[PDB]
DNA sequence: CCCGTATATT
DNA sequence: ATATACGGGCTGCTGTTGACAA
């Protein structure tokens, strides 16, 4: 394994990072014979967030899994990715040898476990419903919200619109009935009903990362019960994301 | 019992902002009074007693409303509706609304315009508690007894600088006023001792004119309080008015008025720490 | 050649498990008939499981799942590098409670039925004790699936489980109970007789089996821990080992001081009473009571005070309960400053429980204790009680006529009082203290 | 009266004393020269500041020295009374009076019509250490800016417990090394560079620190343009720091520290 | 500690 | 004819130093 970044991509890597922490408590790290994979799974295995980045800066596997402790990752790219250069590799150690401005450089050794390979199972073609946007549009309708929600549900109205709702279970709290245009949104194949209820910290993950160079969402949502799916596509970089709904 | 209410004016909003920012900062819950006339926050319990006034016909351009006694009074935390509040300061209509959709509640609906043609509309559901009439009397407006002095305030944000670095020091200060526009802001610890002197503060005229013959100009009616309710109170406001005055007493009472733009403000902070 | 014995020969299936059959069984139609009637609109619910260390309570419930199928929630507790551990504690129960999990790649796939074993319970929850009543309270209101709580205890030194579950929220929320016991010790002999065969079995060297005669020695002194049982085996079978320390299990410490086993006199070489003290001959005793005091884990004051609540019913004679009465007295005496109270302590508890067994001579004379003993419990001092209400009392009495001595002297006025004053709440404690029976 | 001092820029005084505050207590020296207030801590970390008669403007002093120990929180938080950001065209004055031995510091300030009175009761003194590192003895000597360390000294609160420096005239030229939980983090900088003023070590150093010794080293280098480094045959670490005020003057403190 | 009782097993 | 488990009684009444969660 032997990786070398260079450009403004260090950015966008750290980015990634930050959404995968705010999503997972463990980093997957798996070399692919297309380019690298990150993995992360909640603690419950409610969510599963997967982050392919197509060759962009050297990629060359084999000379081959790891896992590894993800705030020791968030601590080395929230101090370490503001930098012109990146270098990883597998000794034996993980190398994320930092190249910087004039001659410094920066070494950080660390320590993994072995572990299994993780994956999951979607079928995005078998879902029925599809809703497309631009990023900012739902970005701009999760701001009202206050951020000490749980849950949150989404549906279609009477009338080919959308709607964000509060869902909760004397001393109530408040409620949010948040609605937007068609106008906005550019595809919908939905129905005269059909709704459903997610949670919100990997949303907001989501959208983070989605809120940078104005990228469109994709939410492929089904009955209720059955997982939902947020694509995200881009020039060199994919991700999907698995939430679970409540049935 | 009705409630209808319609914000558009732009510096209207604006100061409503500011108002409930300052209420929640200030206090955690409160009560809202409404008059056909006025509104009125009221605070009343540490023995801080809060009111402020303020002018309904300077805000709103349509307001309804319906309680013989036509007056509400109201329950409720202000940082739900500071929160609430806050999403609209680039908004367009606000409505204000009392309903009874599962709970009684204030619905606030606000109505925001974007590039897009269609307008979206936000809404929210801050819970109230009705106060019976029983209670109406123990809200009313703080009586002010004739001050044993009266003087003219200083910056605040000098006087919020030098209190809030003597916090540090010690849990106890004492404030003096003088009948020459003296104000002496006074620790004394076992350590260090720190005094802190104001002059040239103009004494507004005293409506009692007859009893100034026998009063020392150089006596003072000082007093002692704890440094915990004053810090918050100079900490709140975060813009200087023009009627700042400042009414002492010598037993147990420090009272304080301000008054900016349109709005007046009443604080009561009890002595004896 | 990797793991030790204790992981190398874990039961699989579960006729290889060391419980006994009645427990297994009454663990497993528990399970099995919530899953069997679990109706569509079953709310949550608490098991309770108890029991000394090494007995198998964790190992049951897995082999007990696996066999039917279900599906286990975990719960491991973070590793820091802000939020509090509560609040991370509630996502995690509420994450597990609602949603499933969403394919995996290679699992057993067909389930829809799910418990939550939660084991490692963080040290918030030790120190508070409160938030614990108010989380089981909307879990109680919110719940879908069973919540399994396991809890490993000593026989003294038991705060943190009653400090956890204090008898109220059990009784206010419907939780059950299931208590395990120590393994028997012919269930260990046939386990211990099994795996030795297998190790004998192996070959490899002339390697000297461990005795028979140590073997039983080997379960004597570990008290039905299979866990130490297997370690000290492995380390004896190298070529008594593993003396794990007794807790005594107060309330029987109390009966061994209180019942007196003694000898015949054993012919020795004892010193004897010369010509005068012929009234306080003894016959030999086979117990020490320092061991036995310290051994129970008690402050001596509680000790003291159960003995004093109890000591009276074992008695038959008047004059030796004088004269325990007056070393009971004197055992108090010395600890009454606050200085000195924890410098000499050991000397009140020692003459206290010495005095208690010496004074009782119709019981102390080896071959007279046929026949009595009857199926008799101890109970617990009724002093706190009283003491307690004498405090409430007393500030009662004083904040309320303020303007110790009151309840001395203003008391017997307010007890020739008897009149009527202008109150609600005042009545009813003039009433109260003027109105104990008599005749 | 002994020594009577006053100002009008307290802000000089204030950052000069705030780059030396991490123990509660200090020593202070008067003499015709100036003032100079030394802190110890461990009986090995040690660090002095500097004031000369130059920035003063009316200075007084009568006989001999004079010594006496102050609390430096208290002085600190009495010195900057009057809010911390001030914008600028608006200034503080300041006057200190000491009366001889057994008498209290005294302290009036005032800005903009505004007058505050204060006194400080001193019990004093305390023994200091002979830490003498003239440029004799000094085998390694390097000198550098600050804004190169800012991160890296800011990267550098982990949970380790000793830090390792190693300096060399070939291959690692300034390096440092922290062993923590997780793993090792190296943070070479090599010579020719803009930072890079003078370069002029003999022979190889490798040296192990405490710290919680060294740790209070970031004060003075966030307030600071220069740091020169300093190590001797046995190994103790003189640290140099030149820090400037608004009118334009220079100030310097100094910090010494032990090796393992 | 203490007494009496219901079940597995040879 | 012999080994093993139920039944009933416990959380409880001034000073100086130290660890934990925020
Ligand atoms: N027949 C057996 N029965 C039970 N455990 C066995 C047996 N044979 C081997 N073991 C081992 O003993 C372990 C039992 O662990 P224990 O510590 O007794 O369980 P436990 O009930 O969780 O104890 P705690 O939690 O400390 S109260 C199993 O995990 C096995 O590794």
């Amino acid at each position: 394994m032997k990786c070398l970044v260079t450009g403004g991509n260090v950015k966008v890597l750290g980015k990634a990072v930050h959404s995968l922490s705010r999503i997972g408590d463990e980093l997957y790290l798996e070399p692919l014979e297309d380019g690298l994979s990150l993995r992360t799974v909640n603690s419950s295995r409610s969510a599963y967030a997967c982050f392919l980045f197509a060759p962009l800066f050297f990629q060359q596997y084999q000379a081959l899994r790891c896992k590894i402790l993800m705030k020791s990752f968030l601590s080395v790219f929230r101090s370490l990715a503001m930098v012109e250069k990146c270098c990883i590799s597998l000794n034996g150690r993980l190398v994320v040898q930092l190249h910087c401005k004039f001659g410094v450089r920066k070494t950080h050794n660390l320590s993994f476990q072995d572990c299994e390979s993780l994956q999951a199972v979607f079928d995005p073609a078998s879902c029925p419903h599809m809703l497309r946007a631009p990023a900012r549009v739902l970005g701009e309708a999760v701001l009202p919200f206050s951020p000490a929600l749980a849950e949150v549900t989404l549906g279609i109205g009477r009338g080919r619109r959308v709607i964000l709702r509060s869902y909760h279970e004397t001393a109530k709290a408040m409620v949010t009935e948040m609605c937007l245009g068609e106008e906005d949104f550019q595809q919908l194949q939905a129905q005269e009903g059909v709704a459903i209820t997610f949670c919100l910290k990997e949303f907001r993950g989501l959208l983070s990362f989605a809120e940078s160079a104005n990228l469109n969402l994709s939410i492929h949502f089904d009955a209720p019960g059955r997982p939902a799916i947020f694509t995200i596509k881009d020039s060199l970089l994919d991700g999907h994301f698995v939430l679970a709904t409540l049935s | 019992m009705k409630f209808r209410a319609k914000i558009v004016d732009g510096a209207c909003l604006n100061h409503f902002t500011r108002i409930s920012n300052m209420i929640a900062k200030l206090a955690k819950t409160c009560t809202l009074r409404i008059s056909p006339d006025k509104l009125n926050f009221i605070l009343c319990d540490g023995g801080v007693s809060m009111w402020c006034e303020l002018e309904q016909e300077n805000f709103f351009n349509e307001f309804q409303m319906e309680g013989e006694n036509n007056e509400i009074y109201l329950e409720l935390t202000s940082e739900n509706l500071s929160r609430a509040l806050k999403t609209a300061q680039n908004a367009r209509a606000l409505k204000i609304k009392l309903t009874n959709k599962h709970f009684p509640c204030l619905t606030v609906s606000v109505e925001l315009l974007s590039m897009s043609s269609s307008s979206r509309i936000v809404t929210h559901d801050i819970p109230i508690k009705v106060i019976p009439r029983k209670l109406w009397k123990d809200l009313q407006e703080p009586v002010v007894p004739d001050p044993d002095v009266s003087i003219y305030l200083p910056v605040l944000k000098t006087m919020k600088s030098v209190v809030e670095k003597m916090k540090n020091i010690s849990n106890h200060l004492v404030i003096e006023a003088n009948l020459d526009g003296e104000l002496n802001l006074k620790i004394e610890t076992e350590l260090v001792c720190v005094t802190t002197h104001f002059k040239d503060l103009g004494n507004p005229p005293l409506a009692s004119e007859s009893t100034h013959e026998d009063r020392n100009v150089e006596h003072m009616a000082e007093v002692h309080i704890d440094i915990r309710k004053l810090l918050q109170f100079l900490a709140g406001q975060q813009v200087n008015p023009t009627k700042a005055l400042c009414n002492i007493v010598n037993n147990k009472m420090v009272h304080f008025d301000l008054l900016h733009e349109d709005v007046s403000l009443q604080y009561f902070i009890p002595a004896l720490s | 050649e990797n793991e030790p014995w204790v992981d190398k020969y874990k039961p699989e299936t579960q006729h290889e498990l060391a419980v006994h059959k009645k427990k297994i069984e009454e663990v497993e139609t528990w399970l099995k008939a919530q899953v069997l009637e679990r109706q569509p609109k079953q709310g949550g619910s608490i098991l309770l499981i108890t029991g000394p260390p090494g007995c198998g309570k964790t190992t049951t419930l897995k082999i007990l799942s696996k066999e039917h199928g279900i599906q286990v929630q975990e719960w491991i507790n973070p590793v820091l590098p802000y939020q509090s551990q509560i609040a991370v504690f509630k996502e995690f129960l509420l994450r597990a409670t609602k949603y499933n999990k969403l394919q995996m790649l290679g699992d057993d796939l067909r389930t829809d039925k799910k418990i939550i074993l939660v084991e490692d319970l963080p040290n918030q929850f030790y120190r508070d004790s409160h938030t614990l009543h108010e989380v089981l309270r909307k879990y109680v209101r919110i719940g879908r699936c069973p919540l399994i709580f396991i809890i490993s205890d000593s026989l003294s030194g038991d705060n943190n489980q009653r400090l956890l579950f204090p008898k109220e929220i059990q009784e206010e929320c419907s939780i059950s109970n299931i208590s395990f016991n120590p393994v028997a010790p012919t269930i260990m002999m046939k386990f211990l007789n099994r795996i030795v065969t297998i190790e004998a079995n192996k070959n490899g060297g002339k390697i000297t089996v461990p005795d028979k005669t140590s073997l039983e020695l080997l379960c004597q002194g570990c008290s039905g821990d299979i866990r130490s049982a297997i370690n000290s085996l492995q380390f004896s079978s190298s070529k008594a080992i593993g003396g794990k320390d007794v807790s005594l299990f107060l309330f029987r410490a109390l009966g061994k001081i209180l019942y007196c086993k003694r000898a015949s006199l054993t012919e020795l070489d004892s010193p004897r009473l010369p010509s005068h003290l012929s009234e306080y001959e003894r016959d030999t005793l086979l117990v020490e009571p320092e061991e036995v005091v310290e051994m129970s884990h008690m402050p001596g004051d509680l000790f003291n005070l159960y003995l004093h609540q109890n000591y009276i019913d074992f008695f038959m004679e008047i004059d030796d309960i004088v004269r325990a009465s007056e070393f009971l007295s004197f055992a108090d005496i010395l600890s009454g400053d606050w200085n000195t109270r924890s410098l000499l302590r050991e000397y009140s508890t020692s003459i206290a429980t010495r005095g208690v067994m010496h004074s009782n001579k119709a019981r102390g004379y080896a071959h007279c204790q046929g026949g009595g003993s009857s199926f008799r419990p101890l109970h617990k001092p009724q002093w706190f009680l009283i003491n307690k209400k004498y405090r409430e009392n007393c500030l009662a009495a004083k904040a309320l006529f303020p303007d110790l001595c009151l309840q001395t002297q203003l008391l017997p006025y307010l007890a020739l009082l008897t009149i009527p004053m202008r109150n609600q709440a005042q009545i009813s404690f003039i009433q109260d203290i003027g109105r104990l029976p008599l005749k | 009266y002994s020594l009577v001092a006053s100002l009008d820029n307290v802000r000089n005084l204030s950052t000069i004393l705030k780059a030396i505050h991490f123990r509660e207590h200090a020593t202070c020296f008067a003499t015709k020269n100036g003032i100079k207030v030394t802190v110890e801590n461990a009986k090995c970390v040690q660090a002095n500041a500097f004031i000369q008669a130059g920035i003063f403007q009316e200075f007084k002093v009568q006989e001999e020295s004079v010594t006496f120990r102050i609390n430096l929180t208290v002085l600190l938080d009495c010195l900057s009374i009057f809010g911390s950001s001030p914008m600028p065209g608006t200034l503080t004055a300041l006057r200190m009076c000491y009366q001889g031995y057994g008498y209290p510091l005294m302290l009036f300030l005032e800005e903009g019509g505004v007058v505050t009175v204060c006194k400080i009761n001193t019990q004093e003194p305390e023994e200091t250490l002979d830490f003498d590192f003239c440029s004799t003895n000094v085998i390694n000597k390097i000198i550098l800016q600050s804004e190169g360390l800012r991160e890296a000294f800011s990267e550098l609160d982990m949970t380790s417990e000793v830090l390792q420096i190693t300096m060399s005239p070939d291959k690692p030229y300034f390096r440092l090394s922290t062993f923590g939980n997780a793993g090792s983090s190296h943070l070479d900088y090599p010579k020719d560079s803009d930072l890079m003023e003078a370069f002029h070590c003999n022979q190889t150093q490798v040296n192990r620190y405490k710290i919680s010794l060294l740790k209070p080293s970031t004060k003075a280098l966030v307030l600071s343009c220069k740091v020169s480094i300093r190590t001797d045959n046995r190994g103790f670490l003189s640290l140099q720091y030149m820090i400037r005020n608004e009118d334009g003057q220079i100030c310097f403190v100094e910090y010494y520290c032990c090796p393992d």
